[PDB]
């Protein structure tokens, strides 16, 4: 479980997870203020 | 002082500086120089935001009570006066450059300024840095640890207070009083919910 | 206008571009039932074009000859959206990230194998680490003054 | 005695000079052949200004004219000059152009040969029929009250400038009139935070 | 309309006068700082047999020592600055 866990902290697990989480908020941002040019 | 029972206190806030709660998550005082310059800033921020949210909330008070006609805090400055906002503006910027700087020159160095550049007579008794007394205090108020961690406590609030007043306002359009009564009429139907 | 430019909520061509751009739109929409999800999804798309011309048109932009939104950005106070005020955020942001994974190399250097939490990410510490960015002006610019920013 | 009361005053700067008031943030007299140098160029500068603040508010209140109106009549084919209110006869761009750069260009490079740095600032001699520089402590007394004088010129001789550029056309007293009209209105502010 | 003869002669006369009396000891002094030399030796020292400076030229009996060169040099100066007057005076230029 530990160990399980330090794999889930691997790099590219990590960044998966991150930029997946990223991915989903400038998508919902996107969705609910769309074609933003300014601000 | 735990301003989260039970966080473990900051190694560098040791309770011997008043106000201290030990509340600093983000680690900004870490550094003795930047607890100091952050202590004075504390000071300053707080007591304008005091004198400030004072000047903001009291006369709207004496408006709705009917004692004098004052116009609202964010309607003030609008063309009402005699000598004009410029004017006025050029007089504040020079006068607070003068004293600013001279505060400044206290912090950077504590008994390098405490006697009257013109009337080198008069001068002022070695005291805390932040905390000046002497003519400042004409009332010889004892400056105990009970009354700075008081100074400091109303200091916090009045500066909540203030943020509290620019966004209310930002938000309602009205004065903070304003908002307060129209909270006391109907408090479940009257919120920050209702008004965005 | 600025730069012989035309604002949008006064120009033809934007306004003709909304035009055609919703024709086109309906002349897609007319082979759908209307209650289909074709249809509602079109329909969706043309709300949200004129939504996105009608909002256009009250930002105070600039269009020129060709009916498209260019940008000021040369610190014109009527502009300040258009690259002022985005790229202040911008910019503390970016910080935000640089001023956090500076923090967390710091903290790692001193270590018996420092490598290892560069491929196998600290979680506790990175999460501990990752708040104190709010604060990075502030951080970073007692760091200046202090001699903690560089050797 | 400081300009800036609780700064620390710079190495090279003891106070042992006529006017050292501790005042260089860019440290730029760290240098000492350079300190030297503009010792020399800050007494020139002064004294310059000194002769050329007067210069530019007698004419307007007496002679009712402008520092900047006096400068118009040249750039003109025409070229006619006037001193107290008399045409001058030799009064033309060209002619005073070539007495104006002889005279100068010999002054100053001549000015330029004097080898001692205590006599490149403080000549003496033929400059000095009264003999004031005779007693060393007065000599010192009146050379403090020079560079003071001659910095407040060279910062009123900034003030008309500015003056100038933000209300073109009028002199220095002019403002000074407009000032004392409505002081509470008539400030720099209307160029400041205005409008 | 100016006589391009009175102001030929004035400014060249005004700039050998310059030069011999004024401006002399200042220019011979700069002139005593510098002189071309590469590696250490001059050019002719290297050397280049057409880089020799020329010591019969620079001869002359005057007092200070002005000779040939000073006159053509201050001389130049003159006819441009005279030169530069006289265009000038017979444009219509109006600023
Ligand atoms: C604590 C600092 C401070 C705050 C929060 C405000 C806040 C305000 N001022 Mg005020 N002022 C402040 C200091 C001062 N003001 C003035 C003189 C004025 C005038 C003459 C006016 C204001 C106005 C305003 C309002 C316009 C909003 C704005 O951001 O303007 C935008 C400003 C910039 C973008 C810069 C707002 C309530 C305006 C107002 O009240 O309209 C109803 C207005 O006409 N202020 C002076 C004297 C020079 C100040 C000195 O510090
Ligand atoms: C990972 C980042 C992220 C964030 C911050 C949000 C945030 C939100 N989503 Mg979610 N959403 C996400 C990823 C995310 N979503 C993903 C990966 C999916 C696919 C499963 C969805 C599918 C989804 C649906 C179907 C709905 C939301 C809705 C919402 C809003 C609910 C209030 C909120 C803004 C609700 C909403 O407000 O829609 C208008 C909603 O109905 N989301
Ligand atoms: C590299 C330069 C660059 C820049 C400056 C932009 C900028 C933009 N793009 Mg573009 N884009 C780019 C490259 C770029 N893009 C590339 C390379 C592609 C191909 C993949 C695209 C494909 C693309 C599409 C398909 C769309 C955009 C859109 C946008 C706009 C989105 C506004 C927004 O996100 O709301 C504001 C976002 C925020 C405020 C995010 C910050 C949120 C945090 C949490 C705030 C924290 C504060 C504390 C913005 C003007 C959208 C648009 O509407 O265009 C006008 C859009 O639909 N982009
Ligand atoms: C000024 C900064 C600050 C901030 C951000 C907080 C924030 C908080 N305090 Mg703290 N607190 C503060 C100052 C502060 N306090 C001070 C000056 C004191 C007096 C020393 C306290 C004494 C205090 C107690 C006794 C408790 C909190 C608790 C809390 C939590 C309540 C959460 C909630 O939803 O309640 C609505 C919240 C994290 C509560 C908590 O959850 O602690 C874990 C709690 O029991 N606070
Ligand atoms: C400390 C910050 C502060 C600032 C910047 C102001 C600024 C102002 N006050 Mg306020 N005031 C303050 C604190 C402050 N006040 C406090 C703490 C109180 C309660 C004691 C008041 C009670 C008050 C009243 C009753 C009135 C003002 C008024 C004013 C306005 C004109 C006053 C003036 O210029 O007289 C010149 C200053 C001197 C001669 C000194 C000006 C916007 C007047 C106004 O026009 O309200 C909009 C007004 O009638 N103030
Ligand atoms: C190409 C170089 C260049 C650079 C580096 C800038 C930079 C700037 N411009 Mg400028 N601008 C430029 C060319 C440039 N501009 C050109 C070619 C034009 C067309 C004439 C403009 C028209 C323009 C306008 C109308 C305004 C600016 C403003 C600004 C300032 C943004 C506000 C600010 O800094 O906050 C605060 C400002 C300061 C701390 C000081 C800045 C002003 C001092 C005098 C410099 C910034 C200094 C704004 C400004 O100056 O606001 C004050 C502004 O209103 N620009
Ligand atoms: C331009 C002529 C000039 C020169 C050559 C000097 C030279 C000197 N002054 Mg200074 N002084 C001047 C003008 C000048 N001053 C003016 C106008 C004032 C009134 C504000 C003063 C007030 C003053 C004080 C109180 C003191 C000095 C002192 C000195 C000496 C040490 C400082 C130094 O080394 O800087 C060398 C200076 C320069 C190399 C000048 C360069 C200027 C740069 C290139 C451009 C500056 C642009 C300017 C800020 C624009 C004007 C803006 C306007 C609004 C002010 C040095 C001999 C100190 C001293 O020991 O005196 C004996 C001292 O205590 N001066
Ligand atoms: C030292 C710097 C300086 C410079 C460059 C000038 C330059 C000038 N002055 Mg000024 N003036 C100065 C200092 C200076 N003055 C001082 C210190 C005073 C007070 C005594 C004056 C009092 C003064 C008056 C009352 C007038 C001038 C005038 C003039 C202009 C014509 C001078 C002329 O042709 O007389 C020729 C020179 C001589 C006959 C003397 C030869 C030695 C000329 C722009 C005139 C002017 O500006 O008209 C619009 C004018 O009426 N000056
Ligand atoms: C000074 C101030 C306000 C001053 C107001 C003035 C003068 C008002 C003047 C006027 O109204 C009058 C008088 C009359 C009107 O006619 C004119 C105006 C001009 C409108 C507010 C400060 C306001 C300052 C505020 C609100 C500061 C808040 C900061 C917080 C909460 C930070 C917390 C942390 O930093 C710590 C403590 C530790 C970290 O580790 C963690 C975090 C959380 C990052
Ligand atoms: C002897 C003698 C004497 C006399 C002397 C003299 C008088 C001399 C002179 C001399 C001279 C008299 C010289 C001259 C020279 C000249 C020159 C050297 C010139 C040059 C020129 C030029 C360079 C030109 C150029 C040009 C051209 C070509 C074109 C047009 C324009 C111009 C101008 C650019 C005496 C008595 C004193 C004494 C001793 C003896
Ligand atoms: C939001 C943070 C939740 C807590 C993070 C869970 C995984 S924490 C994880 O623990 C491993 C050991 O088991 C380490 O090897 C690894 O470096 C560490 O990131």
């Amino acid at each position: 479980m530990r160990d399980l866990k330090t794999y889930l902290s691997v790099a590219p697990v990590v960044s998966t997870l991150w930029f997946g989480a990223l991915a989903g908020l400038l998508i919902e941002i996107n969705r609910f203020f769309p074609d933003a040019l300014i601000f | 002082g735990e301003w989260l029972p039970g966080l473990a206190s900051p190694g560098y806030l040791t309770g011997s500086l008043p106000g201290d709660n030990g509340f600093d998550p983000l680690g900004l005082a870490e550094d003795p120089e930047n607890l100091r310059w952050f202590v004075q800033a504390e000071l300053v921020n707080g007591r304008w935001a005091m004198l400030g949210v004072a000047g903001m909330l009291l006369p709207e008070v004496f408006t709705s009570i009917g004692i004098i006609n004052v116009p609202k805090w964010y309607a003030a400055g609008k063309e009402e006066y005699f000598a004009s906002s410029s004017t006025l503006f050029v007089i504040e910027f020079i006068l607070f450059h003068y004293v600013e700087i001279r505060r400044w020159q206290d912090i950077k160095n504590p008994g390098s300024v405490n006697q009257d550049p013109i009337f080198k007579q008069y001068s002022l008794p070695a005291g805390e840095v932040g905390y000046p007394g002497g003519i400042f205090n004409p009332l010889n108020f004892a400056p105990t640890l009970e009354a700075k961690e008081k100074e400091i406590a109303n200091g916090r609030l009045a500066m909540l207070a203030f943020l509290g007043f620019i966004i209310q306002h930002n938000v309602t359009g009205k004065g903070p009083f304003d908002n307060l009564l129209q909270h006391i009429s109907d408090p479940w139907h009257n919120t920050i919910v209702q008004t965005l | 206008d600025i730069s012989g430019l035309t604002p949008c909520k006064e120009s033809k061509q934007f306004a003709k571009r909304e035009k055609q751009a919703l024709k086109k739109l309906q002349a897609s929409l007319k082979l759908y039932a209307d209650d289909s999800a074709p249809a509602l999804a079109i329909k969706a798309t043309m709300e949200k074009t004129k939504k996105r011309f009608d909002n256009y048109g009250k930002y105070g932009l600039l269009c020129g000859s060709d009916g498209l939104p260019h940008l000021i950005v040369s610190g014109d106070q009527r502009h300040w959206g258009e690259f002022i005020t985005p790229g202040i955020l911008f910019l503390y942001i970016a910080g935000w990230i640089g001023w956090v994974g500076r923090s967390y190399l710091i903290a790692i250097r001193d270590e018996k194998k420092p490598t290892q939490k560069e491929i196998i990410i600290d979680v506790p510490l990175a999460s501990r680490l990752l708040f104190r960015g709010f604060s990075w002006p502030v951080a970073a610019y007692r760091e200046l003054l202090n001699g903690e920013l560089v050797d | 005695a400081h300009w800036m009361p609780g700064e620390p005053r710079p190495a090279y700067l003891d106070g042992s000079a006529p006017g050292d008031f501790g005042f260089d943030p860019l440290g730029l007299g760290e240098v000492p052949a350079n300190l030297e140098r503009y010792k020399e160029s800050e007494l020139i500068h002064c004294r310059w200004a000194m002769l050329a603040v007067p210069g530019i508010l007698v004419p307007e209140a007496l002679g009712y004219g402008n520092w900047v109106k006096a400068q118009e009549w040249a750039a003109l084919p025409g070229g006619q000059a006037t001193y107290l209110g008399n045409p001058v006869p030799w009064g033309t761009l060209p002619t005073i152009l070539a007495i104006e750069f002889l005279a100068i260009a010999f002054v100053e490079h001549q000015r330029s040969m004097e080898k001692d740095p205590e006599k490149k600032k403080y000549p003496g001699g033929a400059f000095d029929p009264l003999g004031y520089s005779k007693d060393p402590k007065k000599l010192e007394e009146l050379k403090v009250k020079e560079i003071k004088n001659g910095r407040l010129a060279l910062l009123a001789f900034v003030g008309f400038c500015v003056q100038q550029s933000a209300y073109p056309g009028t002199g220095p007293l002019e403002n000074l009139a407009t000032h004392l009209a409505d002081p509470w209105h008539n400030n720099i502010g209307d160029i400041l935070i205005g409008f | 309309e100016l006589s391009p003869s009175l102001v030929i002669s004035l400014s060249t006369g005004l700039s050998l006068f310059l030069g011999r009396f004024v401006f002399f000891n200042f220019q011979r002094e700069n002139v005593a700082k510098q002189v071309p030399e590469q590696n250490g030796l001059t050019h002719f020292e290297a050397g280049d047999t057409r880089a020799k400076e020329y010591v019969s030229l620079l001869k002359s009996n005057d007092p200070v020592g002005f000779n040939i060169v000073d006159v053509l040099a201050w001389g130049s100066i003159g006819h441009i600055v005279a030169y530069y007057i006289l265009a000038t005076t017979s444009n219509g230029y109006d600023p």
